RNA sequence: UAAACGAUGUCGACUUGGAGGUUGUGCCCUUGAGGCGUGGCUUCCGGAGCUAACGCGUUAAGUCGACCGCCUGGGGAGUAC
RNA sequence: CGUAAAGCGCACGCAGGCGGUUUGUUAAGUCAGAUGUGAAAUCCCCGGGCUCAACCUGGGAACUGCAUCUGAUACUGGCAA
C-alpha cells in the first residue's frame, strides 16, 4: 500500500506552516536551568532561554510537558537549530490587550521612560508609549521630576502599529 | 520503520536551498518555502538495507562504533550504544581515533593504569594531594574514552550521526576501509559513506528513531 | 618474507635562528613478488631512523596489481607532476629494461618481463608515483569482461 | 563552428561518464546511429533510442559497474584536419585487445576484429578502452 | 538604419511576397540601398569611423550573399546585378 | 609604437553550484509593493577536473573539434648588414 | 604559449584549410583481389662448406613502392535534389 509520500507530507503542510511570525504551539521535553528545550517539531528541539520563561519573580511557570504558544523566526542558522523565543509570544499578546484595551478604553498602568519635545515617551509591557507633554496633567505641574519613574494609569488614546508606539494619557477620571 | 513513522518524526526536513551539497540531488524531493524536502521514499529502503547488513555484522562478533557529537543528541547517542553491548564516542572526536590508534592504546593503557593502581591502592603512598590530582586525571581519561575504553582494536563498522559534523571519523574510517552508515542531511556530502541514510540529522526524535531502530536490529543480531 | 628496495636517500635542510638543520628524506619500496606494491617516504634526523619509518609507511598504502606470468596486460602511461611514464609487456627473457626509480618498484612488484622509459622529469619521487598509477589503473580481461557483460573469450577469441 | 560531429558525440560520452551522467542526448545521424550501435553490440554502453522526425535526438543511456565508468577511454582516431586510413593487415589494436577500435569499412561500421575476420581495412574512427 | 515604409517596397519590389523579407534578392536589395544611402553621411563626415566599420560590414556580407547567388542559379543572379547596377 | 595587460588568438559543443549587479520579458497573488520563471552582459566565492605550484573553475587555464600566430638556454640583441 | 622563451594592439577579408542533415548517382580518394615490376649483392629466416668463427654459399621472406585491370560503396570528395 504505496500510500504517496506527497500526500502524507501535504497532510502535515497543513498541519505545519514553515513560515517566521506564524505562532505554534509547542511541548516543552525538558527545562535546564539557562535554555528550554521546546520541541515544536520542525528541526530540532529549539532552545529557547530560560530567561525569557521568567516571569517578573524569576520563576519558572512552565513544566515538563506544557504547551506554549511561539513565535516562528526561521529554520535554521547554518547549524541546522529551529530559533524560537517566548519574547515575541509576550509582544503579541502585549498587542492583543493594547488592542482589545483599546475597544474597551481601559486603563493600564506604566512606568514614564523619558521626555522628548512633543512630550513623554513611557513602557507599557515592554511596549513604548507616546504621551503628549500638553496633556500630561490638567494643572501646569512645573515639577517634572516626580512624573518620572512611578506607575501611572493611561487610556490607549492612539494605538500606531506602523510605529510600534501606542498614544496614552490619564484619562477616564 | 513505517513511512508515517518517519513523517510524524519529521525526518522529511532539511536545511535550507542556500545551504546543500548539489550531489545529494536524488535524495532530495524538492523545495517548499525556501527548504529543502527529503525524499523519504529513498530513506526507509535504504534504512531498511542498512539494518540489515548491520544484522550480519553484528550477528559475526562484529564491533560497531555509535559516533555522534552534536550536543542534542550525544546523550541519546550514548545511552542507545551502551543499551546493545556496543561502543560510542559522545564527545569532540579526536581527530585521528582510527589512523592513530597505537596512541589511542597508549591512552587505553593509561586509563587501565590509573583505575587499578586507584583500586589495588599506593593513594596511601601518596599525598591526598597527589591522590586527588591522580583521580581527577582518571576522571578526565574517563570522560574522554569510556565509550571506546573496551573496545580492544579497529572497529568492524561505524554508525555516523550528521556525516558532515562527523566527517573527520568518515573520513579516517574511507582510508582503513571501515563500512560508514551515516545520516546524512541535505546539505552533506554522500560521496564517503558507504551506506547513506538520507534524512533529518538534527531532530532528538528522529534522532532516537534511527537509533532505536539501529539498536533492534543489533540485539537481534548478537542473540543469535 | 616481503621484498624491500630503498630507491633514493637525500639530505634537506631547514634553516632557523641558529642556522641550518640537516635532516634526511628516504623513499623506500616493498613489495610482496607476485602483485602487491607499496611505496614509502619518511623523515628523519639520521639516516636509519629515516628508512625505518619509510619501511614502516611503505608497508601500509599498498595496492594489488593484476600481473600475467610476471609480465604486464597491455600497454600502460602514467602521468604525475612532470613524469610522464610509459610501459609495455614484454616477451620472455627481456627482464627488467627501466629506469633506477621504475626499475626498483618494477623489480619489487615481480614485473620479470618489461619495456619502459621515462618521459620529461626524471625526479624519482614522482616517477614511483606515476609509475605506481599507471600500474593500478591496468586491468585485467577478466575484470573488462566483467564490466562489458560477457566472457573472457568473447573479448579474446 | 560545429565541424566534427562525431567528436561532439564522443566528447559527450567522456564528459557525461565524468559527470556521472545516468543518459545523454545530442542531434542524431544515420553515422552517430551505427557507432551507438557498435558500441551497444560491445557492450560499453547499455541502451540507444532515436526520438524524432524533423529534428532527430538521439540519447544513449549510460553504464556504470563499481560507481566507475565502463568506459574508461574514448578518443577520436581520424579527426577531420588528418584522415587515418588502414589496410586489414594494418588495423590496430587497443589495449592489446582488451578494448575495441571502430572501423568503417565498405560493408560498414564494424570493430577492428570484425574487420579482420572479414579481411577488410577502412577508417579508423574512434579508440574505445 | 532604414524606415519600415521604404523597406517594405523594397520587400514588394524583390520578393516573390510581402511575408518574404529572407530571399537572397531581397536581402541583396536592402542591403544596397542602406549602402547607397549611407554615401551622403559617409560624405561629409569622412572621420566617422565607428559607423564605416558598419557600412564596411554590410559591404561584405552583402558580397557573400552574391556570391552564394552567383554560384546557386546564375540567371537570378544575371537579373539582380543588371536590375540593382552592380559588380561594374 | 606602449605593462596597446585579462601578460589568457578566433569560433563551436558538453560538464555540479552559490551570492551579487545590470538590462529585457512571461505568469500569478488582490495589485501597487510581493511570489514564481525565462533570456543577454557582468563581479566575487567555490567542487570535480587541470596546473610545477600559484591558481583556473559553465565568461575554464576542464572535456574535445576547425583554422591561424608565434616558442626552442642566458648574454650579445630586437643589435649589425 | 596566464606568470618559466613563446597569443600579432584590434577588426575585416582574397588565396588556402575545414564544414550541419536526408536521398540518389559517381567511383576521385579509401579498401580487397589479381598481374607486371620493384637488377644482383647487403639486412632477416631455414640450411650447406672452409677443423670453429669471421668468410663463402643454396632456397625463401622482404624490398612497406609504382603502374594497370576487376571488384566493395561505409567515410571523405564531385554532381543532382
Ligand atoms: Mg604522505
Ligand atoms: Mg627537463
Ligand atoms: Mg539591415
Ligand atoms: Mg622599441
Ligand atoms: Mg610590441
Ligand atoms: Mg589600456
Ligand atoms: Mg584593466
Ligand atoms: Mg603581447
Ligand atoms: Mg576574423
Ligand atoms: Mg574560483
Ligand atoms: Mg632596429
Ligand atoms: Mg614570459
Ligand atoms: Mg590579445
Ligand atoms: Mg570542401
Ligand atoms: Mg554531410
Ligand atoms: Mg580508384
Ligand atoms: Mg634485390
Ligand atoms: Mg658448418
Ligand atoms: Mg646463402
Ligand atoms: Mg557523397
Ligand atoms: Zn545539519
Amino acid at each position: 500500500m504505496t500510500e504517496s509520500f506527497a500526500q502524507l507530507f501535504e497532510e502535515s503542510l497543513k498541519e505545519i506552516e514553515t513560515r517566521p511570525g506564524s505562532i505554534v504551539r509547542g511541548v516543552v521535553v525538558a527545562i535546564d536551568k539557562d535554555v528550554v528545550l521546546v520541541d515544536a517539531g520542525l528541526k530540532s528541539e529549539s532552545a529557547i532561554p530560560a530567561e525569557q520563561f521568567k516571569n517578573a519573580q524569576g520563576e519558572l511557570e512552565i513544566q515538563v510537558g506544557d504547551e506554549v504558544d511561539v513565535a516562528l523566526d526561521a529554520v535554521e542558522d547554518g547549524f541546522g537549530e529551529t530559533l524560537l523565543s517566548r519574547e515575541k509570544a509576550k509582544r503579541h499578546e502585549a498587542w492583543i490587550t493594547l488592542e482589545k484595551a483599546y475597544e474597551d478604553a481601559e486603563t493600564v498602568t506604566g512606568v514614564i521612560n523619558g521626555k522628548v519635545k512633543g512630550g513623554f515617551t513611557v513602557e507599557l509591557n515592554g511596549i513604548r508609549a507616546f504621551l503628549p507633554g500638553s496633556l500630561v496633567d490638567v494643572r501646569p505641574v512645573r515639577d517634572t521630576l516626580h512624573l518620572e519613574g512611578k506607575e501611572l494609569e493611561f487610556k490607549v488614546i492612539k494605538l500606531d502599529q506602523k510605529r510600534n508606539n501606542v498614544v496614552v494619557s490619564r484619562r477616564a477620571v | 520503520v513505517s513511512m508515517r513513522d518517519m513523517l510524524k518524526a519529521g525526518v522529511h526536513f532539511g536545511h535550507q536551498t542556500r545551504y546543500w551539497n548539489p550531489k545529494m540531488k536524488p535524495f532530495i524531493f524538492g523545495a517548499r518555502n525556501k527548504v529543502h524536502i527529503i525524499n523519504l521514499e529513498k530513506t526507509v529502503p535504504m534504512f531498511n538495507e542498512a539494518l540489515a547488513e548491520l544484522n550480519k555484522i553484528a550477528s559475526r562478533k562484529g564491533k560497531i562504533l555509535f559516533v555522534g557529537t552534536k550536543r542534542a543528541a550525544s546523550e541519546a547517542v550514548k545511552d542507545a550504544a551502551l543499551s546493545c553491548d556496543q561502543f560510542f564516542v559522545n564527545h569532540r572526536w579526536l581527530g585521528g581515533m582510527l589512523t592513530n590508534w597505537k596512541t589511542v592504546r597508549q591512552s587505553i593503557k593509561r586509563l587501565k593504569d590509573l583505575e587499578t593502581q586507584s583500586q589495588d591502592g599506593t593513594f596511601d603512598k601518596l599525598t591526598k594531594k597527589e591522590a586527588l590530582m591522580r583521580t581527577r586525571e582518571l576522571e578526565k581519561l574517563e570522560n574522554s574514552l569510556g565509550g571506546i575504553k573496551d573496545m580492544g582494536g579497529l572497529p568492524d563498522a561505524l554508525f555516523v550521526i550528521d556525516a558532515d559534523h562527523e566527517h573527520i571519523a568518515i573520513k579516517e574510517a574511507n582510508n582503513l576501509g571501515i563500512p560508514v552508515f551515516a545520516i546524512v542531511d541535505t546539505n552533506s556530502d554522500p560521496d564517503g559513506v558507504d551506506f547513506v541514510i538520507p534524512g533529518n540529522d538534527d531532530a532528538i526524535r528522529a534522532v532516537t528513531l534511527y537509533l532505536g531502530a539501529v539498536a533492534a536490529t543489533v540485539r537481534e543480531g548478537r542473540s543469535q | 618474507e616481503l621484498q624491500e628496495k630503498l630507491i633514493a636517500v637525500n639530505r634537506v635542510s631547514k634553516t632557523v635562528k641558529g642556522g641550518r638543520i640537516f635532516s634526511f628524506t628516504a623513499l623506500t619500496v616493498v613489495g610482496d613478488g607476485n602483485g602487491r606494491v607499496g611505496f614509502g617516504y619518511g623523515k628523519a634526523r639520521e639516516v636509519p631512523a629515516a628508512i625505518q619509518k619509510a619501511m614502516e609507511k611503505a608497508r601500509r598504502n599498498m595496492i594489488n596489481v593484476a600481473l600475467n606470468n610476471g609480465t604486464l596486460q597491455h600497454p600502460v602511461k602514467g602521468v604525475h607532476t612532470g613524469s610522464r611514464v610509459f610501459m609495455q609487456p614484454a616477451s620472455e627473457g627481456t627482464g627488467i629494461i627501466a629506469g633506477g626509480a621504475m626499475r626498483a618498484v618494477l623489480e619489487v612488484a615481480g614485473v620479470h618481463n618489461v619495456l619502459a622509459k621515462a618521459y620529461g622529469s626524471t625526479n624519482p619521487i614522482n616517477v614511483v608515483r606515476a609509475t605506481i598509477d599507471g600500474l593500478e589503473n591496468m586491468n585485467s580481461p577478466e575484470m573488462v569482461a566483467a564490466k562489458r557483460g560477457k566472457s573472457v573469450e568473447e573479448i579474446l577469441g | 563552428s560545429m565541424q566534427d560531429p562525431i567528436a561532439d558525440m564522443l566528447t559527450r560520452i567522456r564528459n557525461g561518464q565524468a559527470a556521472n551522467k545516468a543518459a545523454v542526448t545530442m542531434p542524431s545521424s544515420k553515422l552517430k546511429v551505427a557507432i551507438a550501435n557498435v558500441l551497444k553490440e560491445e557492450g560499453f554502453i547499455e541502451d540507444f533510442k532515436v526520438e524524432g522526425d524533423t529534428k532527430p535526438e538521439l540519447e544513449l543511456t549510460l553504464k556504470y559497474f563499481q560507481g566507475k565508468a565502463v568506459v574508461e577511454s574514448i578518443q577520436r582516431v581520424s579527426r577531420p584536419g588528418l584522415r587515418i586510413y588502414k589496410r586489414k593487415d594494418e588495423l590496430p589494436k587497443v589495449m592489446a585487445g582488451l578494448g575495441i577500435a571502430v572501423v568503417s569499412t565498405s560493408k560498414g561500421v564494424m570493430t577492428d576484429r570484425a574487420a579482420r575476420q572479414a579481411g577488410l581495412g577502412g577508417e579508423i574512427i574512434c579508440y574505445v578502452a | 538604419s532604414l524606415s519600415t515604409e521604404a523597406t517594405a517596397k523594397i520587400v514588394s519590389e524583390f520578393g516573390r511576397d510581402a511575408n518574404d523579407t529572407g530571399s537572397t534578392e531581397v536581402q541583396v536589395a536592402l542591403l544596397t540601398a542602406q549602402i547607397n544611402h549611407l554615401q551622403g553621411h559617409f560624405a561629409e563626415h569622412k572621420k566617422d569611423h565607428h559607423s564605416r566599420r558598419g557600412l564596411l560590414r554590410m559591404v561584405s556580407q552583402r558580397r557573400k550573399l552574391l556570391d552564394y547567388l552567383k554560384r546557386k542559379d546564375v540567371a537570378r543572379y544575371t537579373q539582380l546585378i543588371e536590375r540593382l547596377g552592380l559588380r561594374r
